[PDB]
RNA sequence: ACCUCGGAGCAGAACCCAACCUCCGAGCAGUACAUGCUAAGACUUCACCAGUCAAAGCGAACCUCAAUUGAUCCA
């Protein structure tokens, strides 16, 4: 028996009768590519990507949050035709890219990446981790507005905090230095959040450093609701992402359901729901910034259990689900000895009744 | 096979399965794989690690060497330095 | 699967050089 | 076994114990022609002693 | 006696293979080496 | 009795980075037929076109995780030409900051022969290995 | 209790501290456990034998670890 | 058939299973090595704007790797 | 007669051995091999025949 | 004339299927010497004998071909 088929059968477009006059595969690069942007184009026959691919609604995701300034694009264009023609016309280019011996400044490119299109990459980055998903349930933004922030170990050095590094709870011990470029007139928000943290219930978030009613870059006469506490990583829980948010708080506003005392180290307290938090407080205001990092279990995350939060510590530990093993059968055939192995429980002997 | 002797008139057991087999008191009985000790410079790795490794047998074929064997051959026997302790007896079995 | 109307699908001869 | 056996009072421990007090007790069989030289402890028993 | 003549016999030899593997390779090279002079002639 | 005491039997992350993180995740298996190994957790991916030079970290499955491109404004202001070996080792160089910003210490890359026998790859092999990346993974754990 | 135990010596005993931070209970005790065999005897055995092992070199994955630990203080050139 | 999702390959090109789940078939893209010289040429003798599928087995994981469970709260 | 099997004995005086095919007219080999015993790569010398194949 | 083994049609589409039915072949060869040791889980030439695949771990590097062959005792 046969069926027609359903959809537009591949192979189907090109024709067969003419067949010498038709350009071939001339690389193995050239038959990838085809077979690549093939891949990523739907199918309706049963493919790998509706089985391993998240399942994304069909809807874009909403974000109300802060759109590109009105950049000229015929002016941005010709300035940036401005800067490439000069570069050709320079004469030591010649030299140093023919032999292969010129570079680049680092720090340079990334301060103006980041000005330019960081913020949809960051964007692009967020939803990988997790964030969006977990603060917003699926809601995103982009965060436009630069963001810095550094834990000073002693008065020397000190560890950055960008999206996607490591941090040592020893010198996240103490409280950071922040700077997000606005001198701009109206206030700021800020406040530091763990997702995986809790461990009585999924999809809740602590509170680590808040901070709200910010005018300007200054930071130290902003007030301060929740305290500082770091966090603490239990041994064999793995790791914990630590995000970093910002909204552009247009008008002050209060904090009654948010208000919380000296700090005291009450977990109940600190746990939330960021979810119903924008929903109540984060009307009047929309997302700005973001950053993350990630932290471990260390000597200082002992120290506060035991010394600080007023609890015992937890200890926490992977363990894998036990191997199968098929029913019993009490005439095995063509088996090793060691058949019987694989199901006793005491790997010791025992005698019955002796 | 030999079922009353004349000596006697008893069952009697052939020494062959003897060298062959060995039994577990459980009603279990365990073999070497045939074809062990030869011809070994053409086999595979996986074949001759496969014929070094003991086997069970059948519960037709156990049931057939066990009729020719005699109650002698089925007692309990607590031997000394014997690996086979931890198998003479069965653990978590149902049906 | 012939049944199925993705048969004919894995197919390539009918492309190249017929030799 | 012994626990249980000297609790039932077959065997005293005011005396030595010995196979012969332990045969004459019948904590366990023997079967000499069958070529066993005597008996053995087993650690199955730790606790309750 | 009997495992302690082996195992000194074992230590003695031990010490003795890095001598003769590094001339197993250079049999190798030497034989490399030969198989270049040789074809030559053969192409 | 307290509160900050009470403690559940199971720990539930919702993070799919915790397991690969401590190497316990699952690499997907198979394909050996096929070219481009499943055995990975973040591949990196060459489109070396004859306008501009690509590179992307992505995800097993087929997620872009971070991106460098020579196309990039910040990127092309300081080069000559946007295919040069210069560009090959200067977009690996960033693709190493990159990487070590989104916690990205190990990758897989897997090369062409003529792709590894290149030179500009080669030096872009080396310049992220002096920044501070591998293009190795550790073997998977369990048991 | 670690730091009581006057049969321990001064520089043994904080080893031991340093070491073993992971079962050093809040309130100064070290705790060990052992499950290995249905024997309680047996059980305490390995127990003080690991003790004993472990006061003995006392006295006298981790590749993939220093590797991030390399690339976090090479990310870390930074000044005030 | 070929392999895919968790599916080794013996040496008598023969399937089977490395996760423990359920077993799906599916149509996908074939890109050989450059090694296999005789489905590396075939590719190329084919004309662009064409592709070739083949059968691929896939196995789902029904369970996770484990769980994270309490040892010990001290 | 074109190939023959010949076995190979270990020069550290362990007894570990095993066998392989070599061809008639080719000149003696030796060649390393893992010792289980040993446990690592050693040179072994091959000494007689035992059959043609 | 044949007696064993492998491939194709009969047997078109999960498996199996015979005829003194129609064809082509095999009783080797080549390259390494980790062609090392162990181990989860399964298939199996319709029984058994056999024949097969193999995660992972120890220890290391950084097999191709289709049949390509033979039990027990004994030496
Ligand atoms: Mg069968
Ligand atoms: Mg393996």
């Amino acid at each position: 028996r046969r069926t027609p088929p359903l959809g537009p059968m591949p192979n189907s477009d090109i024709d067969l009768s003419n067949l010498e006059r038709l350009e071939k595969y001339r690389s193995f690069d050239r038959y990838r590519r085809r077979a690549e942007q093939e891949a990523q184009a739907p199918h309706w026959w049963r493919t790998y990507r509706e089985y391993f691919g998240e399942k994304t609604d069909p809807k874009e995701k909403i974000d109300i949050g802060l759109p590109p300034p009105k950049v000229s694009r015929t002016q941005q264009l010709l300035e940036r035709k401005q800067a490439i023609q000069e570069l050709r016309a320079n004469v030591e280019e010649e030299r140093a890219a023919r032999l292969r011996t010129a570079s680049v400044p680092l720090d340079a490119v990334r301060a103006e990446w980041e000005r330019t299109c960081g913020p949809y990459h960051k964007q692009r980055l967020a939803e990988y981790y997790g964030l969006y998903r977990d603060l917003f349930h699926g809601a995103t933004f982009v965060p436009r507005v630069p963001l810095h922030v550094a834990y000073a170990v002693g008065e020397d050095d000190l560890m950055p905090v960008y999206c996607g590094n490591e941090v040592t709870p020893t010198e996240a011990a103490q409280a950071p230095e922040v700077t997000y470029e606005a001198e701009e007139g109206s206030l700021w928000t800020l406040l530091l959040t763990s997702l995986d943290g809790h461990l009585l219930e999924p999809d809740a978030e602590y509170l680590h450093w808040l901070l709200t009613n910010i005018p300007g870059n200054r930071v130290a006469e902003g007030q301060v609701t929740c305290p500082y506490l770091p966090p603490f990583p239990a041994r064999g829980s793995g790791i914990h992402r630590l995000a970093f948010l910002l909204f552009k708080q247009d008008q002050p506003i209060d904090f009654s359901e948010d208000a919380r005392p000296s700090p005291c180290y009450q977990l109940a307290q600190r746990t939330f729901r960021t979810f119903d938090f924008y929903k109540k407080h984060q009307e009047t205001m929309t997302p700005a910034g973001l950053s993350f990092f990630q932290c471990r279990w260390d000597d200082s995350v002992t120290y506060i259990f035991h010394q600080l939060l007023d609890m015992r510590e937890p200890v926490f530990e992977f363990v894998r689900p036990p191997p199968y093993h098929p029913k019993q059968k009490r005439f095995p055939h063509r088996q090793p000895l060691r058949y019987l192995d694989r199901y006793r429980d005491s790997h010791e002997p025992t005698y019955g009744i002796y | 096979l030999t079922y009353f002797s004349a000596r006697k008139g008893k069952r009697k057991t052939v020494k062959a399965v003897i060298d062959r087999f060995l039994r577990l008191h459980c009603g279990l009985w365990v073999r070497r794989k045939a074809g062990y000790k030869k011809k070994l410079w053409k086999k595979t790795p996986a074949r001759k690690k496969r014929l070094r490794e003991f086997v069970f047998c059948n519960k037709t074929q156990s049931k057939l060497l066990d009729k020719m064997t005699t109650s002698f051959w089925k007692r309990r026997n607590w031997y000394v330095d014997d690996p086979y302790q931890k198998y003479h007896d069965r653990t978590n079995l149902k049906v | 699967y012939k049944t199925k109307p993705t048969h004919g699908i894995g197919k390539y001869k009918h492309l190249i050089k017929a030799e | 076994r012994l626990q249980y056996l000297i609790d039932l009072g077959r065997v005293d421990p005011s005396q030595p114990i010995d196979l012969t007090q332990l045969v004459n007790g019948r904590g366990v069989t023997i079967q000499p022609l069958k070529r066993d030289y005597g008996v053995q402890l087993v650690e199955e028993g730790a606790d309750t002693f | 006696q009997k495992r302690r003549e082996r195992e000194q016999h074992i230590a003695e030899c031990m010490a003795k293979m890095p001598q003769m593997i590094v001339n197993w390779q250079q049999q190798q090279r030497e034989n490399w080496e030969k198989a270049q002079a040789d074809k030559e002639r053969r192409a | 009795p307290v509160e900050n005491e009470a403690v559940a039997p199971e720990f539930t992350n919702r993070n799919p980075r915790n397991l690969e993180l401590l190497s316990v995740a699952r690499k997907e298996r198979g394909w050996r037929t096929v070219f481009p190994s499943r055995e990975f957790w973040h591949r990196l991916r060459v489109i070396r076109t004859q306008h501009h030079v690509e590179a992307l970290v992505e995800h097993q499955n087929g997620k872009v995780v971070v991106s460098a491109s020579t196309r990039e404004w910040a990127i092309k202001k300081h080069l000559y030409s946007t295919r040069n070996v210069v560009a090959c080792e200067s977009i690996g160089r960033v693709l190493a900051q990159r990487c070590l910003e989104a916690g990205i210490n190990f990758m897989v890359y897997q090369p062409t022969p003529w792709e590894a026998a290149s030179d500009s790859m080669k030096r872009l092999q080396s310049a992220m290995t002096e920044g501070g990346v591998v293009l190795r993974e550790p073997q998977r754990i369990y048991e | 209790h670690l730091a009581t135990a006057e049969w321990i010596a001064e520089p043994v005993r904080q080893k031991i501290a340093i070491t073993h931070k992971n079962k050093i209970n809040r309130l100064g005790e070290l705790i060990l456990t052992s499950e290995s065999s249905r024997y309680q005897f047996r059980n305490l055995a390995d127990c003080l034998q690991k003790i004993r092992d472990m006061i003995t070199e006392a006295s006298q994955k981790l590749h993939r670890i220093r590797i991030e630990n390399m690339n976090r203080e090479r990310l870390r050139q930074k000044r005030i | 058939w070929h392999p895919g999702a968790h599916v080794g390959v013996g040496k008598n090109k023969c399937l089977y299973a490395l996760e423990e789940g359920i077993v799906r078939y599916t149509k996908e893209v074939y890109v050989p090595h450059p090694r296999n010289t005789e489905a590396v040429d075939l590719i190329t003798r084919l004309p662009k704007g064409a592709v070739l599928y083949k059968t691929f087995v896939h196995v789902v994981p029904a369970k996770p790797e484990g769980t994270f469970k309490l040892v010990a709260m001290l | 007669s074109k190939n023959i099997l010949v076995r190979m004995v270990s020069e550290a005086g362990t007894g570990f051995c095993f066998n392989t095919k070599r061809n008639r007219l080719r000149e003696k080999l030796t060649l390393l091999h893992y010792d289980p015993v040993v446990k690592q790569r050693v040179l072994f010398v091959e000494k007689k025949k035992i059959r043609s194949l």
